[PDB]
RNA sequence: GAUUCACGCAGUGUUAACGUGCAAAUUACUUGUCAUAUUUGAGUAUAGGGGCGAAAGACUCAUCGAACUAUCUAGUAGCUGG
RNA sequence: UAAUAACCGCAACAGGUCUCCAAGAAGCAAAAUCUUUAGUUAAAUAGAAUAACGCAGGUAAGGGAAGUCGGCAACAUAGCUCUGUAAGUUAGCAAGAAAGAGUAGCUCUGGUGAUCGAAUCAGAACUUUAAAGGUUAGGGG
RNA sequence: GUCAUCUAAUUAGUGACGCGCAUGAAUGGAUCACCGUGAUUCCCACUGUCCCUAUCUGCAAUCUAGUGAAACCACAGUCAA
RNA sequence: UGUCGGCUCUUCCUAUCCAUUUCAAGCAGAAUUGAAAAAAGGUAUGAUUGUUCACCAUUUAAUAGGGAACGUGAGCUGGGUUUAGACCGUCGUGAGACAGGUUAGUUUUACCCUACCGUUUCGGUAGAUUUUCAAAGUAUUUAGAUAGUAGCACAACUCAGUACGAGAGGAACCGUUGUGUCACGCCACUGGAUUAUUCAAUUAUUUGAUCAAAUAGUGUUGAGAAUCUAACACGUGUUGAAAUAAUGGCUGAAAGCCUCUCAAGCCAGAAUUUCGUCUAGAUGAAUACUUUGUCUUUUUCUUGUUACUUUAGUACAAUUGAAAAU
RNA sequence: CUGUUGCUUAUAGACGAUGGCAUCAGAAAUCGGUGUUGUAAGCCUCUCGGGUAUUGAAUG
């Protein structure tokens, strides 16, 4: 599985999932990635996530 | 109508508790009274979780639901619960749905996604559940 | 007046009273019923609790909604480096009980069980079983021995081994060896004392005493609380928020006319280092020869038990180890004294062939992500510290 | 003789603290009030079957359903104690 | 001296006791908060440890008064601008009713005067962690 | 008290009824806008009140050096009958 | 002698509501009804009322009845009652009265003895002499008189739409799988707290500005390790033998037959009892080392013990105590 | 032999007690591993940077 923010690869049975009422379900790493989705933070614009370091570089 | 055993399920749902209705016929929500099944305990509160057949009076609602005593399953919770696989998930919202004691939904439909622990006890929920998380 | 409604009472009557023992090592207060119709054998080990970490499993029971793909379980890794036969002894059975009738120890015995007779050895002349071991093979005490071993062959009927640790193998500060007797189980008291005589000075692993997916007991230490008050001792109920002079008490002590506090009443006091047994802890993974390592059939990947950073507060695990199933008393550290089981355990359940799909050694400190440290350098990349 | 905040003042609640106390009535927070029927100093007037009282038998020097002090007075006691 | 030690309360008592003078920031404000001149670091002793039970101050998953005699206590609302504001009414009010939107930083433009100056108001780009809220600061029907 | 309504459930609240133990007209009767650190009931919102407790800080309590009281006290201090 | 109730908590009774074992029925099944063994385990959530009580709405296997100074106020609370203010109704000429109503009304002290819960300190159990022995001191390994005791309950599948029944309806044993609660734990995973004032951002004030800070007693917010912890995470208590109670039976007299026995002798049968297992624990035992070898008291050294030192006194190897069962 | 004392000692803890070591002892920095935050200061790039990290974490 991989992380919904960060994208990063979860470990088994660690994290939590968060499912939506538009039918839509994510997985997140930690609480940390958790929190900046639910405040519609880009990850593009966070300088540790995987989605970021792949855009450059 | 329930069938089959269910696994521990963290029971994030209380008596006076408020959930919504996600049937189509019109009840918009019911406040949880009793809990079927619960065993009492000295100065606990009922508790139910998903899958669970709770005894709930739908105090918002058209004028033959509204002040009255129903019989509804918990399909969702904002509660977290692991499951036995180490997956651990939550829902956006406390949903129910009414059915009768023989396990039959009184509704035609469902609005929003149904835990697999309500849709595998109760098979009359599952046919008309669009998706099952 | 009866009590309005009615509860169970809080906390259990059969752990009174409830006081801290003094020895960290937790002697059983039993051994498996003994049977004459089979080989003689030992049952019970000392082992180290080193940590917590979780596994995944597939399930092999059938008729059982589990999922299909594993389950998620918690397990206790408890560190078994060979042990040391110092010696054994015989005992018979009196109408008082069990009365040790004579030992026999062996020519050697390491400085590890000497520090165990004296309470400051750097103090001490350190002469332990110096007059034992200077005149071992003089005529007149080889025939002292002797007698020992046909004593015990004629008048007792149970006989134990008195093993030792080697805490050199452990990364515990401490050099003095935990001494525990290991009954034997098996034949006569002739083969009985015959296997002890043969396990003199040699060493006894972990295998050898206990199989493959079975259950025992464990006994140990619960960890340490220090005073506690009646909430957290007990269990009661704390009392409304207006409450005059406190809230985590109870509020009512007795009633009148027993005239006195009744033991049966919940008091503040020593809650902790209490003496524990726990039956049918099942083992998952005999950590011995080719399972010494942490990788699995389906994830093939070499790694050790031990837990990226290592073990929290404990260290790195590099002898045999148990690999058992939930919880057992004591914090890290604890010394484990396991034990065959009392009463076997039945259960389909108990029988279940255990096959591991995946044994997590990521970091325990922290949301850890990578189970190796070569897998987080890969994923990371070179780093500017590095690079 | 409107509404509010502040300096001040009070004393609604916690029936909080304290309750051999900081204090023989105080402290903290919450609350109320915070100029014209307002607040306050000094001077002065009213005295015990009297005074004064937007009235609670309230206040009249920690004393009030009749102050304090001294004399009658070692008041009397079918009652309690020795 | 004129008072957290010189006065009245048995005292170097957290109580009480009439006045004069009065800087900066910020703000509507002599509010809370921080600082300058002046005063002080002593004002019924401390050190180690970091048990219970307390007194004072906080937070908390899911639920949300089911607790309780009783929402007691706590939470919650809260500044300013714009839109909007019901029944009732002694026609004066109710009213800050209720309800909704906005608010930051930086770079500019315009309006309000006198023969150089005042802080105030309105508008426009762009950026961000999307802005009264550190302190202060109505819960409503 | 009876009938409605409020709730899933109402010795509480409100609206009606009235042979009212024992209401009633300056012993003032009825009415109530605004106001109230007044009494009562119900909604919304909010929350450790509660389900059910966990945990963090300061000051104590613990121990120690110095200093150092009081209330109470016939004699005292294990229980069953 | 602090006078109601509720909250809290422990224990006790059985005239047993449930679960366990039995017998009877106007017991076909199912649901019930009467009774015996049995008090080890359970017996709930709420609206109104201060209420005990009551009455309703649920849930449950059941939501049994009571005691303990009408248990329990230096345990709480203060709603009721029950001082001093005030209002209403009735009574009284009046002051005032009302098992009439309404509203506001200070809940003090443990640091003492004991009980209970934990926690130290000092003291210590007499009859054995095979030097391979005996005894004392120190230490470990153990031992277990006694005391407590813990696991319960429900559901799902199969049995089975079977037995039974005209039909309608409608079970049960074994076996398997879960759940709830109680008990003991535990920190892997998931969540909570967070003065690592950890890292970052930000409001106000002050450092000439940057940097770097401090202050607002923890300025605030976001993330947040560690540690602690969950009613929020998760493990174990599915565990074995024998004897029993009510009862049902075998053999069998009394009493030529009969009879489970107010006879001898036996069997099966409980959430029962006792072992087994768990916790605390007395007198103890073994071994390692230091000693000592007829014996003690008073002094005395040491933190303390033992050996040890001195002056004496004391004893000196040799006939001692066994049938078992009935 | 035991006790005191030391490691501002821990698997323990109110104080006692209990557990470990006491010169091959212990303590300390430093380094490596392991975590948390989010990309330092001088001149979007240096920069997966910088800072912290036992205090009750694990090596040397």
């Amino acid at each position: 599985q991989v992380c919904a923010f960060s994208g990063f690869k979860i470990p088994v049975a660690k994290g939590r999932k968060y499912v939506r009422l538009d039918l839509k379900s994510f997985t997140f790493i930690n609480k940390k990635s958790l929190m900046q989705f639910l405040r519609k933070t880009n990850p593009r614009k966070v300088f540790w996530t995987a989605i970021y370091r792949q855009l450059n570089k | 109508g329930r069938q089959g055993n269910k696994f521990r399920v963290t029971c994030g749902l209380n008596n006076a508790s408020t959930v919504n209705c996600a049937d189509n016929t019109g009840a918009k929500t019911l406040t949880i009274i009793s809990v079927k099944g619960f065993h009492g305990r000295l100065n606990r509160l009922p508790r139910a979780g998903c899958g669970d057949m709770v005894v709930a009076t739908c105090k918002k609602g058209k004028p033959e639901y509204r002040k009255k005593m129903h019989t509804a399953v918990i399909i969702r919770q904002r509660r977290t619960w692991r499951r036995k696989d180490g997956v651990t998930l939550y829902f956006e919202d406390n949903a129910a749905v009414i059915v009768n004691m023989k396990g039959e939904m009184k509704g035609s439909a469902i609005t929003g996604p149904v835990s697999k622990e309500s849709a595998d006890l109760w098979p009359k929920i599952s046919s008309n559940a669009p998706t099952i998380v | 007046s009866h009590r309005k409604f009615e509860a169970p009472r809080h906390g259990s009557l059969a752990f009174h009273p409830r006081k801290r023992v003094h020895k960290v090592r937790a002697t059983v207060s039993a051994f498996p019923k003994d049977n004459a119709a089979e080989k003689p054998h030992l049952t019970g080990f000392l082992g180290f609790k080193a940590g917590m970490t979780h596994v995944i499993r597939e399930v092999k029971r059938t008729n059982t909604k589990l999922p299909k793909d594993g389950v998620l379980e918690p397990v206790t890794i408890i560190e078994t480096p060979p042990m040391v036969v110092a010696g054994f002894v015989g005992y018979k059975k009196t109408t008082t009980g069990l009365k040790p009738i004579t030992a026999v120890f062996a020519e050697h015995i390491a400085d590890e069980f000497k520090r165990r007779y004296t309470k400051k050895w750097y103090k001490n002349t350190k002469n332990q079983f110096a007059v034992h071991t200077e005149k071992y093979n003089d005529v007149k005490a080889k025939s002292k021995r002797e007698r020992q071993i046909r004593l015990i062959k004629n008048r007792c009927d149970v006989v134990r081994v008195i093993a030792h640790t080697q805490m050199a193998l452990v990364p515990l500060k401490q050099k003095k060896a935990e001494v525990m007797e290991i009954q034997i189980n098996g034949g006569s008291i002739a083969e009985k004392v015959d296997f002890a005589v043969s396990l003199l000075e040699k060493q006894i692993s972990v295998n050898s005493v206990f199989g493959t997916d079975e259950c025992i007991d464990v006994c140990s230490v619960t960890k340490g609380h220090g005073y506690n008050g009646v909430i957290k001792r007990f269990g009661v109920r704390h009392l409304p928020r207006k409450t005059h002079r406190g809230l985590r008490k109870v509020a009512c002590v007795g009633a009148w006319h027993p005239a006195r506090v009744s033991w049966t009443v919940a008091r503040a006091g020593q809650m902790g280092f209490f003496k524990r047994t726990e039956v049918n802890k099942k083992i998952y993974r005999l950590g011995c020869g080719d399972l010494k390592n942490a990788k699995t059939e389906f994830d093939i990947t070499e790694k050790g038990i031990t837990p990226m950073g290592g073990f929290p507060h404990y260290g790195v695990v590099k002898n045999d180890f148990l690999m058992i199933k939930g919880t057992v008393a004591g914090i890290r550290r604890r010394v484990i004294s396991l034990r065959k089981a009392c009463f076997p355990s039945t259960t389909r359940t108990a029988q279940e062939q255990i096959v591991l799909k995946f044994i997590d050694t990521s970091s325990k400190y922290g949301h850890s992500r990578f189970q190796t440290t070569t897998e987080k350098k890969a994923r990371m990349g070179p780093m500017k510290k590095d690079l």
